[PDB]
């Protein structure tokens, strides 16, 4: 034994459940809450469907210059109106 | 003749080809799945040329 | 008696997770590496980078998503979020492929760190260290492949990509480009990993169909006792048996259970040094008397120049994609092509 | 208030792994 | 003078200075709670 | 075992085999050098990587003249 | 008896023969070098140092004589080009005759040591046993390294009393031996730098001669060395093989990437050099800056350099060789000749239109021609039945200006398309390839071959150090584990803190 | 001269002697068309 | 073919063709032999991690084992007790049986599924296929590394046997 | 000289297949 | 009440099961529509 308690005690437990079917439900739907409201969008800076391209471009915005790489993409972004 | 369009290819190491190269190649592909043991071919010329070695080993 | 030696103690005690002094190393750097690429392949792009979509929220599935290696125009920057790319702009810093460097580094100095356990458990418990060793193998491959080989292309644009299919991609790169199959450092890293395999197999299937009858059940998988003094296979019984079947049978354990780490270990330690070569584009790619010859006769024909055709259809057709950054426009009539397809 | 190596290793783990599940599963809804 | 790089340079160094510090103080005060008996 | 001129001469610089310093001893000072140098192995790290940038400091073959 | 890979295991604690071994080991290290070096010399051909330099022709061991100011043969010719030089006794052959030399002492000084290998000295004088006293030899070891290296920086690079080092401009036209002062600004921490090569030496050597001084005088702690075990000769050999392992990347980088100390003359361009088409952007700038002083295009161009340009060439690129491929980069592209000249492409309608150049990364690579805007106007088509931008339909012609073709034009497509493919390669030059049969085959230069023996070999050692590391700290357990190794120490439940019997 | 108290036998048992040439024909066996290239 | 090089080019076509890569029985076969090669270092290493002393410095460990002796050479807990605290205690087997079959069982079974992977895809049954998968608001392809091996395997399609087809579909 | 190369190497393999397997140290049990 | 074996294990471990097929089946739903569908 290595002096914790079995884990077989704790997710047969009703303390365990009674504790996580709170917890993981909250959880779940806050990852969920975090797609459909559309913040990791703008957490991570990751294009929505209409935000790939400008209506008429058809380039991909690839950063070509190493230290103004971030305005380069600020600029990027600016171009889709 | 490997694909059957009389295009030999060499496989042998006296044909031209080091341990890396070299290969037993294939039965052609005007056989197909057709079985082609030594007794079919007219002649051993015939018989290598379409990879009946191929089929034997 | 002094914080130094009760640290120690603590550190060292025999809880269900064991932590060790390398315990501090290797458990940020390694969850840092997991967390990233679970971040990076749930939430992060890779479109001003490769102009690709890479992740599950812009719908690529499992074997689709990674985390992408940054633009080619980044060279080798570390790419810190601090740095002077990101300037500690955490978006931009993930669109500029930060957490590629970020999960390459903190998982090479969780390896470090794994490692580091591997010897302080080893050293606790009182075995020899070979397990450590061993996985200096796994070590060499991760550092010649994801650091030293971009390190000497371009830049880290040229690494392997964090994902299924992205590193499907760079087998077919390495194929089409360095023609790493012929390569012989991969040649011996194929027969270490694939005897490694065989070695697994028939290991385990002899030592399973050698056993004593040490109890009654038909399922003889209780009749055994860790600290049983008897063998639970008959090593007399499983060297006839390959003798007769193969010609030749281990007769030492202890050398049959070296070997068993040598081959694998070995393998990828060769496959590794390959891959350095491939930093600087030594390539084993051409065999030269093979190019005189066909050069001269349009009739000489091995599966070695059908390959080389192979690898010409690859680099024309996967470039402009692949290498975004060249800006490459091939017209039509200059794709190579044979007959119809 | 009392954790332990085990509980801390656990939850590093489960925590996140929840709350990603329930993102991904919002993800099967979005429409281009 | 200081370059935006080497503010960076600085902030970095900061952070892991400060990160190292707390996981040891940390450490320490824990195997000072939880310490072995003999 | 032979003696020498030339060993009666080195004798003393291998004579004290096994002698320590009590304890800790300096390893407190050796941390701080040893932190020192991880610092300055950073330092011209990132300058070499671009990832420091220094005025004056032109890290290319357009360095000098 | 002792399996064969460890039969020199016998040397662990015998210091003479050890003594004798590290000897012999030198003997044959200067001796390599000196071999090396004469063959070289009975190869190298220092009749052009433009475009026949010592890295197109396989050299390895001359560039690093150069780099420290080795640069003439007894024979009478420098590598920089010049004639009439005496070198004194330290020409090429000189150094070589001195390493052979050295080679000769070190192997009779093995002898004597093998033979002699009982001295009192390397008894302990209490317990009669071998002992080496670890710590006082790496604090007197690393004096004399720190007042070699600040020797070194202070009178030889400095030429104070020395020759200096190799300095070029920063596009390797006119390299030469100079001395070099120390740089004490944060521009010595720039790898481009050659005074902070200087500086370096003499700041480190300083230190150097401080820390051993330090180390000769003061003892380890107890904790110290019972934790690194400094009473076993093994620990050093694990922390030397990783400083060393250390040190061979190292150089594989600045090798890789260039520094002060990795000079192009010496060692040949850089694979970045190419992926950023520097030489390119000086040549244009040379170039336009002529035109703008009123120089027509034939004259604009025959002011570039033959040496100039022939950095512009992808045959000289360090990254388009293979590991099979041997010997000199002369054997592949052949030995070069001349600059033919700059080539401009033009259209029928008198556009002027480029060859996209090969990248690195390709064996083989397409032939195509835009305008500056990029624009796609020319190209050799691989299937020819829809082809629209065939230099037949475009009517290409190419024109050259500089070289041996100035002045020349060319219309019939055969000629014009042979020079588009020689473009896609860069600058295009004349070259010999009957002399040593080349077979038109890119090889790397040493900068490559230098690169990737480093780097493999600092691989190795890696596994080295760990080998001897986990060798140096299991010493009490690499025969076996304690036969009686209680189940309390293995088992869990039994002990508190792991290891520790007494918790 | 006294014999030094260092030295010991060396040993290459059979199997070791086949497993060695073994490695080195297949390594050759291996190598040496890109010996010959 | 029977050869080296032969292997190679059989192994592009089938990558052309089949897109192997993409195919969940050859990535098994993958984890089969990756694995295999994995679990063999460890159990060798592991083993020999816990030999019991039976020889001195000057001689190999491995005399220390006879042909035919009746004890085990190794200790076997001293082996598990290092596993399970590398990883914990549960992941480790101290069942030498069960370890062997689980040696045994991990590469054959992959195996198994790479051979079924080589003979479904000879009935034309191919990898997954995500070729322009993903698609913008408007209908623009965005592509994933998915897109990059189609166009790897197009230059090997088009490539290969390069007089044999007459017709544009290659349907065997 | 090239194939006579190739062939001696697994020539000499193939002779070694032989010793290796009908001229083995014999196993002896203890 | 922290009390271990209140809850049988068989049935925790069936709810868990159907509750990670659901979960996978809804990714797999997810191949064939919205994002990655190819539609
Ligand atoms: C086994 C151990 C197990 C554990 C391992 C885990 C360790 C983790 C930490 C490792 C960190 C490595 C970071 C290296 C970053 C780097 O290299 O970044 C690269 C930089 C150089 O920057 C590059 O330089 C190139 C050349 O430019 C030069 O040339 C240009 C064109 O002429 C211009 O003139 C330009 O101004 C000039 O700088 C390009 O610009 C690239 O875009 C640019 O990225 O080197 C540098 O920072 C420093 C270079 C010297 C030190 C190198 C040591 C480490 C690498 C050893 C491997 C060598 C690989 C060679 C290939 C084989
Ligand atoms: C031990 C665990 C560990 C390790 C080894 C690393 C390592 C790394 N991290 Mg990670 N990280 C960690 C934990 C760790 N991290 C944790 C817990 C978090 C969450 C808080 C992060 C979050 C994180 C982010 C967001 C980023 C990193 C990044 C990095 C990389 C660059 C870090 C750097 O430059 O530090 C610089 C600073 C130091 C090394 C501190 C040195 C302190 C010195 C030794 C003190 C010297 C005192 C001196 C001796 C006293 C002398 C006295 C005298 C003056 C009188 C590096 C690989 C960067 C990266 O990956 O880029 C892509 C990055 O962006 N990390
Ligand atoms: C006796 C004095 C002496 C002198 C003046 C020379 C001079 C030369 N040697 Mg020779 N050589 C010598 C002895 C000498 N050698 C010995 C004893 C050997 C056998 C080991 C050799 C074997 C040898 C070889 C194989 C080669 C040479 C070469 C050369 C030439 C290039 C030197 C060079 O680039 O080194 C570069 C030196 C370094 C980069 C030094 C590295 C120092 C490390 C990093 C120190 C690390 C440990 C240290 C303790 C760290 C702490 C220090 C502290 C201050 C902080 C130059 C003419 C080259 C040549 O051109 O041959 C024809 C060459 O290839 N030599
Ligand atoms: C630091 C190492 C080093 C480097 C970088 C160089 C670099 C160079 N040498 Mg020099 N040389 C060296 C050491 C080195 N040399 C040594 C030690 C010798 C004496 C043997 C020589 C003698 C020599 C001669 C006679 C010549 C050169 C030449 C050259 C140039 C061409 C190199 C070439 O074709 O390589 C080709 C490289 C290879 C084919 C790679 C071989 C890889 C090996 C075979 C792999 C082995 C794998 C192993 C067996 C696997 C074991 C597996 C097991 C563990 C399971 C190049 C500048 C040539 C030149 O142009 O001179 C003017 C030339 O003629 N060198
Ligand atoms: C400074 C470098 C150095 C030194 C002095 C040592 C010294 C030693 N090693 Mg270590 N080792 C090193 C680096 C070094 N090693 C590196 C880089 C590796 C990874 C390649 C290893 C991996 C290693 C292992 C796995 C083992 C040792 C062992 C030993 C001990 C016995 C060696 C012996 O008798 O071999 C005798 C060797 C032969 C009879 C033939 C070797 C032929 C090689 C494979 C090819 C030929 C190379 C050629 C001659 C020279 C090239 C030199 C240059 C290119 C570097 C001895 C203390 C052994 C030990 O611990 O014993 C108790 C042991 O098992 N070493
Ligand atoms: C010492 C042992 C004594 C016997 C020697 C054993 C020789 C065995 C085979 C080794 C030779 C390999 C080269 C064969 C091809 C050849 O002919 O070379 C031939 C080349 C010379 O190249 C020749 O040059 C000529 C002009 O002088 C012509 O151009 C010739 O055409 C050209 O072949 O030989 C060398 O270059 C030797 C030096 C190689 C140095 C490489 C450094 C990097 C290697 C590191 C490898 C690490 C791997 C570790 C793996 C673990
Ligand atoms: C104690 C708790 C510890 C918890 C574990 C935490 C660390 C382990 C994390 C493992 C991650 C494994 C991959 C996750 C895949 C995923 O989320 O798919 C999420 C995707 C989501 O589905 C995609 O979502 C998009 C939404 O925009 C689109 O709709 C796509 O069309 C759709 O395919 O599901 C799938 O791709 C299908 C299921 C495939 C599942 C992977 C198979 C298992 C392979 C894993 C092998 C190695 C890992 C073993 C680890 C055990
Ligand atoms: C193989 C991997 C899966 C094996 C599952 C067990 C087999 C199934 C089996 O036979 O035993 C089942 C076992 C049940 O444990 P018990 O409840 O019996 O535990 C009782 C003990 O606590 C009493 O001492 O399952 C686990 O322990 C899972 C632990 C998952 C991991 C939890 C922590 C994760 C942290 C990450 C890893 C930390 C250590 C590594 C450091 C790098
Ligand atoms: C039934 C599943 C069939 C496929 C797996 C077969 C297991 C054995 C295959 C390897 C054989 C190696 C050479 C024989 C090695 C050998 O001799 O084995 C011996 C070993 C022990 O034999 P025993 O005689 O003790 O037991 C077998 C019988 O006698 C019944 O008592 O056999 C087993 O443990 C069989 C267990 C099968 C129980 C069902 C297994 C379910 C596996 C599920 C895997 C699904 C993975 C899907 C992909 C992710
Ligand atoms: C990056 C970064 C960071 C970090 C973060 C982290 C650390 C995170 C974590 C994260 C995580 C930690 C996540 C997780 C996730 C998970 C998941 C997502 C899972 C999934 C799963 C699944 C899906 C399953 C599957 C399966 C398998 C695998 C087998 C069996 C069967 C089945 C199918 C069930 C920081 C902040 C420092 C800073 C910034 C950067
Ligand atoms: C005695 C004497 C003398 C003499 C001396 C001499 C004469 C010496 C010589 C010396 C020498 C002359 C030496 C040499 C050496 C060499 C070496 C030592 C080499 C080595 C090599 C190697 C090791 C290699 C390897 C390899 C190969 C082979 C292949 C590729 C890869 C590699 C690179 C790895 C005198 C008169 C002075 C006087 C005194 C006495
Ligand atoms: C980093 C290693 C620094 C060791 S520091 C060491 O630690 C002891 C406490 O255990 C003190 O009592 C002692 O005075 C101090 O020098
Ligand atoms: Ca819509
Ligand atoms: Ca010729
Ligand atoms: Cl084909
Ligand atoms: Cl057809
Ligand atoms: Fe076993
Ligand atoms: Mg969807």
């Amino acid at each position: 034994t290595t002096g914790e308690r079995p884990f077989s005690d704790i997710i047969t437990s009703v303390r365990y459940w009674v504790i996580h079917s709170i917890t993981i439900p909250a959880l779940f739907i806050a990852g969920w809450l975090f797609v459909s409201t559309g913040l990791a969008y703008d957490v991570f800076g990751t294009p929505r469907p209409d935000s790939y391209y400008a209506q008429e471009q058809r380039s991909i915005p690839l950063v070509t210059d190493r230290f103004e790489a971030k305005q380069q993409v600020e600029t990027f972004l600016e171009q889709l109106k | 003749d490997i694909d059957g369009i009389r295009e030999p290819v060499s496989g042998s190491l006296l044909y031209g080809n080091n341990i890396i190269t070299g290969a037993v190649v294939p039965s052609s592909n005007a056989i197909g799945l057709h079985f082609y043991p030594i007794w079919e071919a007219a002649s051993l010329d015939e018989w290598l040329y379409n990879g009946g070695p191929y089929q034997l080993i | 008696r002094g914080w130094f030696d009760i640290l120690d103690d603590w550190l060292k005690r025999d809880r269900f997770v064991f932590v060790g002094w390398s315990g501090i190393l290797l458990f940020p750097c390694a969850y840092l590496a997991l967390g990233g690429w679970l971040t990076g392949t749930t939430f992060v792009t890779s479109w001003y980078t490769h102009g690709l979509a890479s992740s599950y929220l812009e719908g690529c599935n499992f074997l689709t998503v990674a985390v992408s290696t940054p633009a080619n125009s980044m060279g080798h920057s570390l790419l810190l979020l601090w740095g002077p790319e990101a300037q500690g702009d955490f978006t931009r810093w993930c669109q500029l492929g930060g957490l590629w460097t970020f999960i390459a580094l903190h998982g090479a100095f969780g390896l470090i760190g794994f490692m580091l356990r591997q010897f302080e458990i080893a050293r606790l418990v009182g075995v020899r260290p070979y397990n450590a060793i061993a996985f200096s193998a796994p070590i060499a491959v991760f550092v010649s492949v994801f650091l030293i080989y971009p390190l000497g292309q371009s830049s880290w644009f040229f690494a392997p990509s964090f994902g299924v299919a992205a590193i499907f991609r760079f087998l077919l790169f390495f194929q089409g480009f360095h023609n790493w199959t012929l390569n012989p450092f991969h040649m011996m890293g194929v027969a270490g990993v694939l005897g490694g395999a065989l070695l697994c197999a028939i290991h385990g299937a002899t030592v399973e169909n050698t056993l004593f009858q040490d109890g009654e059940g038909a399922s003889t998988f209780r009749a055994f006792n860790p600290t049983q003094a008897e063998e639970t296979y008959s090593m007399v019984t499983a060297n006839r048996f390959w003798s007769q079947i193969f010609g030749i049978a281990f007769s030492n354990k202890r050398w049959l259970h070296f070997f068993m780490l040598f081959v694998p270990v070995t393998g990828l330690w060769m496959s590794a040094i390959g891959v350095v070569g491939l930093a600087l584009n030594l390539r084993s790619y051409d065999f030269i008397s093979q190019e005189i010859r066909a050069a001269e006769d349009p009739e000489f024909e091995t599966f070695y120049t059908k390959n080389l055709l192979l690898n010409e259809g690859i680099r024309a057709w996967m470039a402009p994609q692949d290498q975004p950054h060249e800006n490459f426009v091939f017209p039509e009539e200059v794709l190579p092509r044979g007959n119809a397809l | 208030p009392i954790f332990t190596v085990r509980w801390v290793a656990v939850h590093t783990l489960a925590v996140p792994t929840i709350f990603f599940l329930g993102a991904i599963a919002a993800m099967q809804f979005i429409q281009r | 003078t200081i370059t935006p790089s080497l503010k960076g340079f600085f902030i970095g160094l900061l952070s892991g200075a400060v990160v190292l510090g707390l996981t040891f103080a940390v450490l320490i005060a824990i195997s000072q709670i939880d310490k072995v008996q003999r | 075992a032979r003696r020498t001129w030339l060993g009666d001469i080195l004798r003393p610089l291998n004579s004290e085999y096994g002698k320590v310093a009590p304890g800790w001893g300096t390893t407190p000072l050796m941390a701080v050098f040893m932190g020192l140098f991880l610092v300055f192995l950073l330092i011209i790290l990132e300058i070499y990587n671009s990832t420091l940038i220094l005025d004056g400091v032109n890290v290319s073959w357009k360095a000098l003249g | 008896g002792l399996p064969w890979y460890r039969v020199h295991t016998v040397l662990i604690n015998d210091p003479g023969r050890l003594i004798a071994a590290h000897l012999m080991h030198t003997a044959l290290v200067a001796g390599w070098a000196g071999s090396m070096a004469l063959y070289e010399l009975a190869t190298f051909d220092p009749s052009d140092p433009v475009l026949n330099p010592m890295w197109r022709q396989g050299m390895f061991v001359l560039p690093f004589m150069a780099r420290l100011g080795v640069t003439g043969s007894w024979s009478g010719w420098s590598i920089t080009g010049e004639t009439g030089i005496d070198p004194g006794f330290w020409s090429f052959e000189g150094v070589a005759l001195a390493h052979i030399v050295l080679s000769g002492l070190l192997f009779l000084a093995a002898c004597w040591h093998w033979v002699y290998w009982d001295l009192e000295l390397f008894r302990d004088p209490r317990t009669g046993e071998p002992a080496l006293d670890l710590p006082k030899m790496f604090g007197i070891h690393l004096f004399l390294a720190g007042l070699l290296c600040f020797g070194f920086g202070a009178f030889h690079l400095t030429g104070l009393f020395g020759p200096g080092m190799w300095v070029s401009d920063p596009y390797g036209l006119t390299g030469s031996v100079q001395p070099v002062a120390p740089e004490w600004g944060p521009d010595g921490f720039n790898p481009y730098n050659p005074g902070g090569v200087v500086a370096h030496h003499i700041a480190a050597g300083i230190v150097g001669i401080i820390a051993g001084l330090f180390h000769i005088l003061v003892r380890p702690p107890q904790r110290l060395y019972k934790a690194l075990r400094m009473g076993n000769i093994e620990t050093v050999l694990s922390s030397s093989i990783a400083a060393v392992f250390f040190a061979a990347f190292v150089v594989a980088g600045t090798m890789w990437y260039g520094s002060a100390t990795t000079p192009i003359e010496l060692f040949g361009p850089t694979r970045y050099q190419w992926d950023s088409s520097y030489f390119q952007q000086e040549i244009n700038r040379r170039v336009q800056a002529s035109l703008a002083s009123g120089a027509t295009l034939e004259e604009a161009w025959s002011a570039i350099p033959e040496k100039l340009a022939f950095y512009d060439y992808i045959g000289n690129n360090p990254a388009k060789g293979g590991l099979f491929r041997t010997g000199p980069m002369n054997k592949g592209d052949g030995i070069a000749q001349a600059w033919k000249g700059h080539a401009v492409f033009r259209n029928k309608e008198g556009e002027e239109l480029f060859v996209r150049r090969m990248p690195a990364f390709f064996e083989s690579f397409p032939v195509i021609l835009t305008d500056k805007n990029g624009v796609v106007k020319a190209d050799i088509p691989f299937r020819r039945a829809e082809s629209k931008y065939s230099f037949e339909q475009q009517g290409v012609t190419v024109s050259f200006y500089g070289g041996e073709l100035n002045g020349q034009t060319f219309t019939d497509p055969p000629t014009v398309k042979s020079y588009a493919r020689k473009a896609i390669f860069g600058e295009i030059f004349e070259f010999d390839t009957e002399t040593l049969n080349s077979d038109g085959i890119f090889r790397t230069s040493p900068r490559g071959w230098f690169t990737f023996a480093h780097a493999v070999f600092a691989l190795l050692f890696f596994f080295g150090h760990i080998w001897h590391g986990a060798r140096t700290l299991f010493r009490d357990v690499f025969s076996g584990i304690d036969p009686e190794l209680s189940p309390e120490q293995v088992e869990w439940g039994f002990y508190q803190k792991v290891g520790d019997v007494t918790t | 001269m006294e014999p030094n108290p260092n030295r010991q036998p060396v040993e290459l048992n059979r199997t070791s002697l086949y497993l060695g040439l073994l490695l080195i024909l297949v390594l050759a066996l291996l190598f040496s068309s890109y010996f010959f290239n | 073919p029977l050869g080296i090089s032969g292997t190679f080019n059989f192994m592009i076509v089938f990558q052309a063709e089949h897109n192997i890569l993409m195919h969940p029985f050859h990535q098994l076969g993958v984890a089969g032999v990756f694995g295999g090669a994995l679990f063999c270092a460890m159990h060798g290493s592991l083993v020999t991690s816990s030999l019991i002393r039976e020889t001195t410095e000057t001689e190999s460990a491995n005399y220390g084992y006879k042909f035919g002796q009746e004890e085990e050479t190794y200790n076997i807990v001293a082996a598990h007790g290092y596993f399970g605290r590398l990883i914990f205690q549960y992941a480790s087997f101290n069942n030498s049986r069960s370890l062997h079959f689980f040696l045994a069982a991990w590469p054959v079974v992959g195996v198994w599924f790479a051979a079924l992977g080589i003979s479904t895809m000879a009935f034309n049954l191919n990898g997954f296929n995500f070729n322009h998968s993903v698609i913008d608001a408007k209908g623009n392809v965005i592509n994933t590394w998915a897109d990059i091996i189609n166009r790897a395997n197009l230059g090997m399609e088009v490539m290969h046997e390069r007089n044999a087809h007459n017709f544009p579909l290659d349907l065997a | 000289m090239e194939t006579i190369t190739y062939v001696f190497i697994f020539a000499c393999i193939i002779a070694l297949f032989f010793f290796a397997i009908f001229f083995r140290e014999p196993p002896r049990i203890t | 009440m922290s009390e271990g074996g209140r809850i049988p294990l068989w049935i925790v471990a069936t709810v868990a099961g159907m509750g990670v097929i659901v979960i996978v089946g809804l990714f797999f739903y997810g191949a064939y529509a919205g994002l990655g569908s190819s539609l």
